[PDB]
């Protein structure tokens, strides 16, 4: 067995990320509800995936899935902000509490949308941002990706389980 | 791919993972719960259940609905069984609430038992070849209700109207309403849990703690009354309603003082320590209190709480429109008669109207229609 729970912002994508990646394809209808997923990749490892979608507000709810996970990835979107601070003052609080022991990749969310079209006087989490805030929170290991390109998207399951 | 396309993908969608919902319930009754019985005691099987057979017997009448309604009209009907499920979905309240505890009994019954053990392999294996425990699918059921919320919210979306969408709109803050409700069961349930452990350790106590509200804060300080007006070091209960003055040494408390927040008011006035104070006065009459703190960050920690509970006793608009509000514990499942959304938890969910007994939030009170 291995436990590995996706925890972050709604919207950055995390039901994507996850369909992406066990579908082996982008689908986009983009399907609302993921399964928890039990499966066998390659050194044959039983893993597990946990989607939180739709726990995200509900505080008290939401801790029920922590409990025996073996790696957090937590998750902001590089094009946003709003999610790349929550990071550091309401997930990482909240897993490090409820999980002393347990390990953390921290996942850059949508590489691809980085690089495009500050409004709002913004900027999309670059890579030294990231790190920055991967190294505050004493991060196991930081990655960036997109569901769409799956660029990454192979490297974030393959060190989710290194770490483990 | 439409909108359209897209809306009749998710209505889809809606269809088949409710359809694998009542598939998983149906295989934990039938590969997990039926045979444990014949191993475990009654208890036992109570307790790592919960209410999933109930759960069961909910969701297959609402599978039938759902299916009627979207395949009989052209969809229009949806929003309404959501709607009519609502309150028959705070069952979900319980498992919740519940399901660390069912949890943990199986882990201890799984460590003392290995015929239970073994027999638990054997159970799902037979029922999703070796891919999820029991355990695993305990947790099940707290996914899915946190679910219909996004589901709704995304088939609101793709929706092509007017009054097709406002219901689904409708819809959405029904199964929204339900996930917060859901979230305060449970918060209430282990806030129940810190009042108990205030009842057994410990007590010259007469009533349930459970009748002054909420804890707020509690912890040493020294304290001075009219009737005795040196300094005595003491433990404190604040709770919404009433601050519990106790004697203090080992897990023992002995009440030595109640305090009654409805008769009393703040009022405040070195840097060395134990010097910060602060008053609480009777106001029809004698009695009043002087409460000393270490440090000037505990004052003031403890009097925004005390600002609290004064503020939960006798809130904005207690008195607007007619009514006279008081707080209140509803053990009935209850409605804003103002925004009309459920009063959420099992424990002092809001207000209650001693002249109409109408049943408001704290933050609806000036917005209820007047009373006779
Ligand atoms: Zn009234
Ligand atoms: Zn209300």
């Amino acid at each position: 067995a291995i436990k590995c729970v996706v925890v972050g912002d709604g919207a950055v994508g995390k039901t994507c990320l996850l369909i992406s990646y066990t579908t082996n394809a982008f689908p986009g209808y983009i399907p609302t509800v993921f399964d928890n997923y039990s499966a066998n990749v390659m050194k044959p490892v039983n893993l597990g995936l946990w989607d939180t979608a739709g726990q995200e507000d509900y505080d008290r709810l939401r801790p029920l899935s922590y409990p025996q996970t073996d790696v957090f990835l937590i998750c902001f979107s590089l094009v946003s902000p709003a999610s790349f601070e929550n990071v550091r003052a309401k997930w990482y609080p909240e897993v490090r509490h409820h999980c002393p022991n347990t390990p953390i990749i921290l996942v850059g969310t949508k590489l691809d949308l980085r690089d495009d079209k500050k409004e709002k006087k913004l900027t999309p989490i670059t890579y030294p941002q990231g790190l920055a805030m991967a190294k505050e929170i004493g991060a196991v290991k930081y990655l960036e990706c997109s569901a769409l390109t799956q660029r990454g998207l192979k490297t974030v399951f393959d060190e989710a389980i290194r770490a483990v | 791919m439409t909108e359209y396309d897209k809306r009749c993908c998710c209505l889809r969608e809606i269809q088949q993972t409710e359809e694998k919902y009542t598939d998983t319930l149906g295989s934990i009754q039938q590969h997990f719960l039926k045979p444990l019985q014949r191993f475990l005691k009654p208890q036992d099987i109570e307790i790592i259940f919960i209410n999933i057979e109930d759960l069961l017997r909910v969701h297959t009448h609402f599978l039938k609905e759902m299916k009627e309604a979207l395949g009989t009209p052209g969809a229009a009907n949806l929003y309404q069984v959501f709607i009519k499920y609502k309150e028959r979905f705070l069952v979900y309240g319980r498992y919740c609430s519940q399901v660390e505890s069912a949890s943990k009994h199986l882990d201890r019954v799984a460590a003392a038992r290995e015929d239970v053990q073994m027999k638990l392999e054997e159970c799902s294996q037979r029922a999703n070849n070796g891919r999820f425990t029991l355990r695993d699918l305990l947790m099940v059921p707290m996914q899915r209700v946190l679910k219909y919320h996004l589901l709704l919210q995304e088939l609101v979306k793709h929706t092509q109207e007017a009054m097709e969408k406002e219901n689904l709109r409708l819809a959405l803050d029904a199964m929204r309403d339900l996930a917060q409700c859901v979230n305060e069961v449970k918060r209430d349930n282990e806030t129940l849990r810190q009042i108990t452990n205030f009842q057994l350790s410990i007590e010259n106590l007469d009533q349930s703690l459970a009748h002054y509200g909420r804890p707020k804060i509690d912890g040493e300080l020294k304290i001075t009354s009219v009737e005795r007006r040196s300094k005595m070091d003491r433990y404190a209960f604040l709770l919404d309603k009433a601050l519990l003055i106790c004697k203090r040494r080992g897990d023992s408390y002995d009440l030595k003082d109640f305090v009654n927040l409805h008769s009393f008011q703040v009022r405040d006035d070195d840097n060395k320590k134990w010097s910060h104070m602060f008053l609480l006065i009777e106001d029809q009459g004698a009695q009043g209190y002087e409460l000393f703190f270490k440090t000037r960050e505990l004052k003031k920690k403890w009097m925004e709480q005390f600002e609290m509970a004064i503020s939960n006793i006798y809130p904005e608009n207690a008195t607007a429109n007619g009514h006279d509000f008081q707080m209140f514990s509803f053990e009935e499942t209850t409605s804003c008669k103002a925004c009309q959304m459920l009063l959420r938890g099992t424990f002092y969910q809001g207000y209650r109207c001693h002249r109409c007994r109408a049943s408001a939030h704290k933050e609806c009170l000036g917005r209820v229609p007047p009373c006779g």
